[PDB]
């Protein structure tokens, strides 16, 4: 069976070269080739470059020249890609692909895919903040809640409600990044009468610095 | 840094009769292989590529397979028109190629002697040629006779190609001679010894005649 | 389709550049679907590919080790030509060099399967002269008759029959080394007995590099 | 380079019906040996992008009827006869026939429903924020459709434009909505200076723009 392993997430400093490993089993390596490609935001589906995994010869996208190499160990059947000189806007994630039935198909599997993300902060832990309906927000059957995070790097983090007890309505948001420091927030709804034995409690863990807060909403 | 051999190096195989050529490659790949037909004085026509896809235009009575470190040519059947010697290839080096004949009957050859021209004449040298033609199989054994005296070590002997129509080759022995043996001798006869003769057939000349 | 075309000197004296010339006709040499190999064949060692060129936002080569640092692909869209410059020539680098066309092309990567070869041209390295041919005829007693070609350099020549009218029963040989350094070959046609008395026969040799083109009469002797 | 735009950019389609995305080249990607390479690569979320149809008129292995490709030249289509729950993602149309292979933009696939109004609902920053030294107030419309939406900031009649961050979510398993988040972040003088925090929203359910508007004395 066909299948395609890659390396897990980086987070490097501009400028320092990175390194991602591409391992495929399943097939024999010798016979296809492998592709690259990089998918962001800024850009969509840009293709970095092929190698024809026989002989060796490359064929780099010209925009991607000078800041990508490509190279081979066929002893355990892998395909690795070096990068250089890494910009901000270089956070992207990168797909290895196979190239199947040279004259058919362009591009048969794709890899799991590594996320590498530059920035320049360190590692931060998140600061959670709550958020709750004022003295004059109690007009209606229904009101929302919700807790909110700031300065925390890097990506991701898990929030639950009572330590997961409450599925229902909660809505969670992709992060945001603002002066170097991601960004995210949730909410859940819930009826506007708080009984004395009802109370809601997010928790917010992060797996980066180790470090997870329960904070007191109601 | 790699090497391919073919097996075998040579065959002969009769008409119709299917055939079939293995060259070994220590890096296989099936993926980037192709073999090619080359006629003689003619450029290499290809084939087959990828080790299993049929060129278009040649008979699909070519037909190419196998996987691994072995590969093979299959043809259905031969023609007197298919014989080439076929090389395979592995994207960097081309293999040794083998030659391949066609097998037919035992052929009679034909004998014909020509003296040397009389412009030769007047050049002041002689060339003697003796042709011997249509026949099968190649070896035969030529003989000349000056004067009921055998001659060697002074003429050369050329071997063409096989016909493709009638499967038959085709030799002529020449020899270089100045005009004062041209003179000092009456007699000249062109003697072939072939397994198509059931007897030994010679053509005697006199000069002058 | 593709059809190929060949020119160049096919006599080179040893220690400088030789070039030939390999003329593209029914594509682009600048097409993005397509490489342009050199492959060169010899009788005692083989075939073996040589070199390769391609476009694809500039001009690619690729070369193998054998004769590396002295063989140059130069393409020219110009007139839709590529040309190989070999430098600093061995008499180990006689054979006979054939100009193709690369097979598939696509995704980016090159499949070496060539399907279009040139006529091919031979090249020889040697520090002699060419010199001009002579013909004798060869006249038989029923039986068959030809015209020989005799001390000739370099390689090839042409026969031809009444300038192509007859190409059934003629045969051509090979050419062979003669002791002096010379080469030589013979033409040989058959005919039906009553033929030497009403059809005419002229056989026809060519040789390019001498620029020699000679038309002689085959015909019984009179006396 | 060739140049690709799918047209349209986002498809609102309803279960079981036909939906058709367009990818044109800006140059004739007809490979010169023959044939046309195009690709067309769908992407659910969370997921490597799989492979859907290859050589346009052709169809790879796995993949059910639904899926075909026509045109040749310049334009080419690719039409889902039924849409299942499976379907959503992006597509993206693909080439191989003029190195570089480009790629598409992405097309989103993803249903259709009644139009719904946002509940808007703005919160102060919290007390323990006035200790930190930032200001963060936020408002999110909650449970709508489409993600055509805007957020304004009006505090005390002024308009702003600067501090704004945006972020939607992919639509729900069950109601298939949106939410949104406009978190302005200001400093302790400036949330001193200023009374009135709103936060205005237009969408099509109201014809008049919700405004949901507190001060600061009432907190």
């Amino acid at each position: 069976q066909v299948q395609l392993q890659q390396s897990g997430p980086e987070v490097v400093r501009p400028g320092v070269s990175v390194k991602i490993s591409c391992k495929g089993s399943g097939y024999t390596f010798t016979d296809h080739a492998m592709h690259w490609v990089k998918q962001s935001h800024a850009k969509s589906l840009e293709w970095i470059g092929v190698f024809n995994t026989y002989n060796g010869d490359t064929n780099y996208n010209q925009k991607f020249e000078d800041k990508a190499t490509m190279t081979i160990d066929k002893s355990s059947s892998t395909a690795y890609l070096e990068l250089a000189r890494l910009t901000s806007e270089d956070s992207a994630i990168y797909y290895c692909v196979r190239l199947g039935l040279l004259g058919f198909y362009a591009l048969d599997y794709w890899g799991q895919g590594t996320s590498v993300t530059v920035s320049s902060a360190k590692t931060t832990p998140p600061s959670v903040y709550p958020l709750a309906p004022g003295s004059a927000a109690q007009t209606n059957s229904m009101v929302t809640l919700g807790c909110l995070v700031k300065g925390y790097f890097p990506e991701p983090v898990t929030v639950t409600w009572n330590s997961g007890s409450l599925s229902s309505g909660v809505h969670t948001f992709p992060a945001v990044l603002q002066s170097d420091l991601y960004t995210l927030s949730s909410s859940v709804t819930v009826p506007s009468s708080p009984r004395p034995s009802e109370t809601v409690t997010c928790n917010v863990a992060h797996p980066a610095s180790s470090t997870k807060v329960d904070k007191k909403i109601v | 840094a790699i090497q391919l051999t073919q097996s075998p190096s040579s065959l002969s195989a009769s008409v119709g009769d299917r055939v079939t050529i293995t060259c070994r490659a220590s890096q296989a790949t099936s993926s980037y292989l192709a073999w090619y037909q080359q006629k003689p004085g003619k450029a290499p026509k290809l084939l087959i590529y990828a080790a299993s896809t049929l060129q278009s235009g040649v008979p699909s009575r070519f037909s190419g397979s196998g996987s691994g470190t072995d590969f093979t040519l299959t043809i259905t059947s031969l023609q007197p028109e298919d014989f080439a010697t076929y090389y395979c290839q592995l994207s960097k080096t081309f293999g040794p190629g083998t030659k391949v004949e066609i097998k037919r009957t035992v052929a009679a050859p034909s004998v014909f002697i020509f003296p040397p021209s009389d412009e030769q004449l007047k050049s002041g040298t002689a060339s003697v040629v003796c042709l011997l033609n249509n026949f099968y199989p190649r070896e035969a054994k030529v003989q000349w006779k000056v004067d009921n005296a055998l001659q060697s070590g002074n003429s050369q002997e050329s071997v063409t190609e096989q016909d493709s129509k009638d499967s038959t080759y085709s030799l002529s022995s020449t020899l270089t001679l100045s005009k004062a043996d041209y003179e000092k001798h009456k007699v000249y006869a062109c003697e072939v010894t072939h397994q198509g003769l059931s007897s030994p057939v010679t053509k005697s000349f006199n000069r002058g005649e | 389709q593709v059809q190929l075309q060949q020119s160049g000197p096919g006599l080179v004296k040893p220690s400088q550049t030789l070039s030939l010339t390999c003329g593209i006709s029914g594509d682009s040499v600048s097409s993005d679907a397509a490489a342009w190999d050199w492959i060169r064949q010899s009788p005692s060692r083989g075939l073996e590919w040589l070199g390769r060129t391609f476009y694809r936002s500039r001009w690619h080569h690729d070369y193998s080790e054998s004769v590396k640092n002295r063989i140059t692909i130069n393409a020219d869209t110009s007139k839709n030509q590529f040309s190989l410059q070999l430098t600093s020539v061995t008499p180990e680098d006689t054979a006979t060099y054939y100009c193709a066309r690369a097979g598939v092309r696509v995704f980016g990567i090159i499949v070496n399967s060539l399907d279009y070869w040139g006529q091919g041209t031979l090249v020889t390295v040697s520090s002699a002269s060419t010199k001009g041919p002579s013909v004798f005829p060869l006249a038989p007693s029923t039986a068959a008759l030809g015209c020989l070609v005799k001390d000739y350099f370099p390689e090839p020549v042409t026969v031809s029959w009444n300038s192509g009218a007859l190409t059934s029963g003629v045969h051509t040989f090979p050419a062979v080394l003669q002791s002096s350094g010379l080469y030589s070959l013979s033409s040989v046609v058959t005919v039906p007995s009553s033929s030497l008395g009403t059809q005419t026969y002229i056989c026809n040799v060519n040789h390019k590099p001498s620029n020699t083109k000679v038309d002689k009469k085959v015909e019984p002797k009179s006396c | 380079d060739v140049l690709m735009t799918q047209t349209p950019l986002s498809l609102p389609v309803s279960l079981g019906d036909q939906a058709s995305i367009s990818c044109r080249s800006s140059q004739s990607i007809v490979h010169s040996n023959g044939n046309t390479y195009l690709e067309w690569y769908l992407q659910k979320p969370g997921q490597s992008p799989k492979l859907l149809i290859y050589k346009v008129s052709n169809r790879f292995s796995g993949v059910p009827d639904r899926f075909s490709g026509s045109g040749s030249g310049t334009d080419f289509t690719l039409k889902i006869s039924r849409v299942e729950a499976e379907d959503l993602g992006v597509y993206y149309c693909f080439q191989g026939s003029h190195v570089p292979l480009t790629f598409g933009a992405g097309t989103k696939l993803e249903l259709k429903r009644a139009d719904a109004a946002p509940t808007v609902s703005i919160f102060p920053p919290s007390s323990e924020q006035l200790t930190s030294g930032g200001a963060s107030v936020v408002c999110f419309l909650n449970n709508f459709y489409p993600k055509d939406i805007n957020v304004k900031w009006k505090i005390d009649g002024s308009e702003r434009q600067n501090g704004v961050l945006n972020s939607w979510t992919d639509q729900d398993s069950k109601d298939s909505t949106y939410s949104m988040s406009s978190t302005l972040t200001l400093t302790k003088d400036e949330y001193e200076r200023h009374n009135s925090y709103t936060c205005e929203a237009t969408h099509k359910t109201s014809t008049s723009p919700i405004v949901k508007s507190f001060n600061r004395n009432e907190c």
